RNA sequence: GUUUUUUCACUGACCCGGUGAGGCGGGGGGGCGAGCCGGGCUCUCGCUUCUGGCGCCAAGCGCCCGGCCGGCCGGGCGCGACC
């Protein structure tokens, strides 16, 4: 017989995800010395809508501890997070909403 | 001659010395590419028996295939 | 004397305070594949149980005997390509109007003369890249009663001859003024290599964990031993 | 020397230049796009005669591989006249037509008389 | 006495994740608390939380050498940034 519709989805090329207007892979900040032994502080710049996703994203800006650069990450926005809020990261970070820690 | 000793040495592949050497060499060649140039013959007496002469223009390539 | 405009400006290199200084990071370099491969090949010889016939090459002649051995071997170097031609000239003007003793090189020559009782001392390099070339030769020297020694460097053994590397070098015959100097070496080499071959054949190598993995078990056994050291009183 | 970065880069080695022991070809090739081969013939048509008379230009059929610069410096050598500008087109015949405007002090029809078109 | 198999572990074959493979493991140095009477030890941390700011390309100290008349001028090394 003919190859069925659920079988045809694994080949791709029609059933692939529509990722043209998506803002990027939403993920946590990568673990380093600061987030492993202390905390690092960043700022929520804006909260954007990611297409094909009910959750909003937050663009959080940190500063690199080794280079004079500003690093941009896309977190998934906890409810209650506003812009201008400082988001802390690491083992010694306090326990508040929007504050990642182990 | 040393070549007769190396020849009878390679016939004891189940011995401790040869099972150490074969395992570490298999690990080393597994970390390289699928085809690359060896700088010299690994097994010189057998290369010599098969027709390798250690002079200019004789090239040795080491290669792996899937079983 | 001092200028009041010369301030002292310290940098607080804490977490999140200042940008870190450009520190030494040789441990955390992503090394190339050949460097990484040879470095963790050097660790596998410490981890895996090395059989004694390969482990015996790690047991080596020490720092002061090697200099005496090479000092003796410098008097019996083979001729270069220049003295080879000069001897052919000297033979020609000898014809117009005895072999000196030299060093003998090559594992195929050394094995044959050890079998034929011609060698008086054998020097074997410790870093032969296929170890099958000389892994049988300490046993062949010990059974035929020929004194053998193991030396740091096929390169340094390859400087006695005028080549890149040499694997084994045999003293077969020496001069009469250097016979005593050779016999001085032969006694010390025989009491270290040929006499202790029963213990050489039983000494497995490697089987050593890493420092990070032995500190972890040392702390654990320290806790388990201090339990007994403190709960008894 | 310390490793400041955790990335190993390939060190820049010395690169020598080509010093061949023999040239691969014995002689340089002759420039086949010569000043005579680049300009084939002019047009004597009534559409080109008005172009010569009124606009002080000359109309040539040139080689198809020719730039405007090459056409300019080719007219300046064969006919000893400088050029205001060169406008080229490619005909449906396949040939390249060149309108070559002369300087205001040179007169195109008095150039055309000595070359033959009239 | 060979060998069968069950469990507890190890890493080094093999697998996964992260990263621009950036501070990993032990040790040393400094600070806060329990306690013994200035000294060795159990412990911990080593510096950032009121704010939609800024933060790199060394300050400082020590050691040398180099040209011009202890004084002009300009370099390198170590600590700073523990082994």
């Amino acid at each position: 017989g003919r190859v069925i519709r659920g079988q045809r989805k694994g080949a791709g090329s029609v059933f692939r995800a529509h990722v043209k207007h998506r803002k990027g892979a939403a993920r946590l900040r990568a673990v380093d010395f600061a987030e492993r032994h202390g905390y690092i502080k960043g700022i929520v710049k804006d909260i954007i809508h990611d297409p094909g996703r009910g959750a909003p994203l937050a663009k959080v800006v940190f500063r690199d501890p080794y280079r004079f650069k500003k690093r941009t990450e896309l977190f998934i926005a906890a409810e209650g997070i506003h812009t201008g809020q400082f988001v802390y990261c690491g083992k010694k970070a306090q326990l508040n909403i929007g504050n990642v820690l182990p | 001659g040393a070549y007769k000793y190396i020849q009878e040495l390679w016939r004891k592949k189940q011995s401790d010395v040869m099972r150490f050497l074969l395992r570490v060499r298999c690990w080393q060649y597994r970390q390289l590419s699928a085809l690359h140039r060896a700088p010299r013959p690994t097994r010189p007496d057998k290369a010599r028996r098969l027709g390798y002469k250690a002079k200019q223009g004789y090239v040795i390539y080491r290669i792996r295939v899937r079983r | 004397v001092v200028n009041p405009l010369f301030e002292k400006r310290p940098k607080n290199f804490g977490i999140g305070q200042d940008i870190q200084p450009k520190r030494d990071l040789t441990r955390f370099v992503k090394w190339p594949r050949y460097i990484r491969l040879q470095r963790q090949r050097a660790i596998l010889y410490k981890r895996l149980k090395v059989p004694p016939a390969i482990n015996q090459f790690t047991q080596v002649l020490d720092r002061q005997t090697a200099t005496q051995l090479l000092k003796l071997a410098h008097k019996y170097r083979p001729e270069t390509k220049q003295e080879k031609k000069q001897r052919l000239l000297a033979r020609a003007e000898k014809k117009a109007a005895k072999r000196p003793p030299v060093l003998r090189a090559g594992v195929n020559t050394v094995t044959t003369l050890v079998e034929n009782k011609k060698a008086q001392l054998v020097v074997i390099a410790h870093d032969v890249d296929p170890i099958e070339l000389v892994v049988f030769l300490p046993a062949l020297c010990r059974k035929m009663g020929v004194p053998y020694c193991i030396l740091k460097g096929k390169a340094r053994l390859g400087r006695l001859v005028h080549r890149k590397t040499c694997t084994t070098v045999a003293f077969t015959q020496v001069n009469s003024e250097d016979k005593g100097a050779l016999a001085k070496l032969v006694e010390a080499i025989r009491t270290n290599y040929n006499d202790r071959y029963d213990e050489i054949r039983r000494h497995w190598g490697g089987n050593v964990l890493g420092p990070k993995s032995v500190a972890r078990i040392a702390k654990l056994e320290k806790a388990k031993a201090k339990e007994l050291a403190t709960k008894l009183g | 020397k310390i490793r400041t970065s955790p990335t190993f880069r390939r060190p820049k080695t010395l690169r020598l230049r080509r010093q061949p022991k023999y040239p691969r070809k014995s002689a340089p090739r002759r420039n086949k796009l010569d000043h005579y081969a680049i300009i084939k013939f002019p047009l004597t048509t009534e559409s080109a005669m008005k172009k010569i008379e009124d606009n002080n230009t000359l109309v040539f059929i040139v080689d198809v591989k020719a730039n405007k610069h090459q056409i300019k410096q080719a007219v300046k050598k064969l006919y000893d006249i400088d050029v205001a500008k060169v406008n080229t087109l490619i005909r449906p015949d396949g040939e390249k037509k060149a309108y070559v405007r002369l300087a205001p002090d040179y007169d195109a029809l008095d150039v055309a008389n000595k070359i033959g078109i009239i």
